[PDB]
C-alpha cells in the first residue's frame, strides 16, 4: 500500500 | 453526585458526572489529555466536544478533578475530518501538541522540515498528533507516490492524507504528525489515539526517552517485500541494510 503504517 | 472517568487505551480521558443514563452530557465535562493535566472542559454531549474551553487539572478531590481555565478564549469543538475537509479551523493548534513539538529544519540531509521536542520526555509520551482528510486505500494505492507523501494508513477502510498545500504549516497548523521524517532507527511509534476534536486518528508516541530539541522519527513502515516505497526510502533501506 502507498501508505504509511499499514498492518 | 458521583463522578466517572472513562478512559481510552491511548490514555486519554472524558471526565464528569454522568446524566440519568451514565452518558457524558453536562456544562461540566472535560476531555483529559495524556499528561493528566491538560483539560478542554465545557459542554459535552453523550462525550462529544460540543464547547471544550481549554484548562487545566490542577487536583482531584474525592475523584472530581479540579480545574483552573486558562485565560485567553481558546475554545474547541468535535470537528471530524471528511474526504474533502481537513478541519474547521486549520490554523488553530493543538493546545496539547504545542507545548511537545515545534516543526524546524531536520537534522536528515535533503529531508526538509521535521518533527522537534520542544522538551525533555519520558518513554511511552503522546507528542504530536495525525489528522488529515480521510480518504480510501483504492485512491491512495491507484495513484503515484508524489501524491502520497503523507498518507498514513489508519484501517483497512481508511487512509488519513495531508495533501498540498496544507503540508505547509502556514495553511495548516491543527497537527503536526505529517512533519515527522523517517527514521529506520526511530525513537517514536504511531499509535491508536481517539481525539476529541479529530476523533479516530493516529498520534506520534515515544518509544524511549527523549531530550529536548531532538528530532522525532517514526518508521514509516512500507511493504519491503509486496519495496512499495519512494525512490529516497528504497535509497535509505538499502543503506539500513547494509549497517545490519
Ligand atoms: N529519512 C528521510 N530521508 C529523506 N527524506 C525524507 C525522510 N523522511 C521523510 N522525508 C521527506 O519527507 C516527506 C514525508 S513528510 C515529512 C515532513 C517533510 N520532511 C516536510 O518537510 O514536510 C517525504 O516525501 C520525503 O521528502
Amino acid at each position: 500500500s502507498k501508505s504509511k503504517d499499514r498492518k | 453526585h458521583g463522578v466517572c472517568w472513562i478512559y481510552y487505551p491511548d490514555g486519554g480521558s472524558l471526565v464528569g458526572e454522568v446524566n440519568e443514563d451514565g452518558e457524558m452530557t453536562g456544562e461540566k465535562i472535560a476531555y483529559v489529555y495524556p499528561d493528566e493535566r491538560t483539560a478542554l472542559y465545557g459542554k459535552f454531549i453523550d462525550g462529544e466536544m460540543i464547547e471544550g474551553k481549554l484548562a487545566t487539572l490542577m487536583s482531584t478531590e474525592e475523584g472530581r478533578p479540579h480545574f483552573e481555565l486558562m485565560p485567553g478564549n481558546s475554545v474547541y469543538h468535535f470537528d471530524k475530518s471528511t474526504s474533502s475537509c481537513i478541519s474547521t479551523n486549520a490554523l488553530l493548534p493543538d493546545p496539547y501538541e504545542s507545548e511537545r513539538v515545534y516543526v524546524a529544519e531536520s537534522l536528515i540531509s535533503s529531508a526538509g522540515e521535521g518533527l522537534f521536542s520542544k522538551v525533555a520526555v519520558g518513554p511511552n509520551t503522546v507528542m504530536s498528533f495525525y489528522n488529515g482528510v480521510r480518504i480510501t486505500h483504492q485512491e491512495v494505492d491507484s495513484r503515484d507516490w508524489a501524491l502520497n507523501g503523507n498518507t498514513l494508513s489508519l484501517d483497512e477502510e481508511t487512509v488519513i492524507d495531508v495533501p498540498e498545500p496544507y503540508n505547509h504549516v502556514s495553511k495548516y497548523c491543527a497537527s503536526l504528525g505529517h512533519k515527522a521524517n523517517h527514521s529506520f532507527t526511530p525513537n517514536c511509534i504511531f499509535d491508536m489515539f481517539v481525539h476529541p476534536r479529530f476523533g479516530p486518528i493516529k498520534c506520534i508516541r515515544t518509544l524511549r526517552a527523549v531530550e529536548a530539541d531532538e528530532e522525532l522519527t517514526v518508521a514509516y513502515g512500507y511493504d519491503h517485500s509486496p519495496p512499495e516505497a519512494p525512490e529516497w526510502y528504497q535509497v535509505e533501506l538499502k543503506a539500513f541494510q547494509a549497517t545490519q
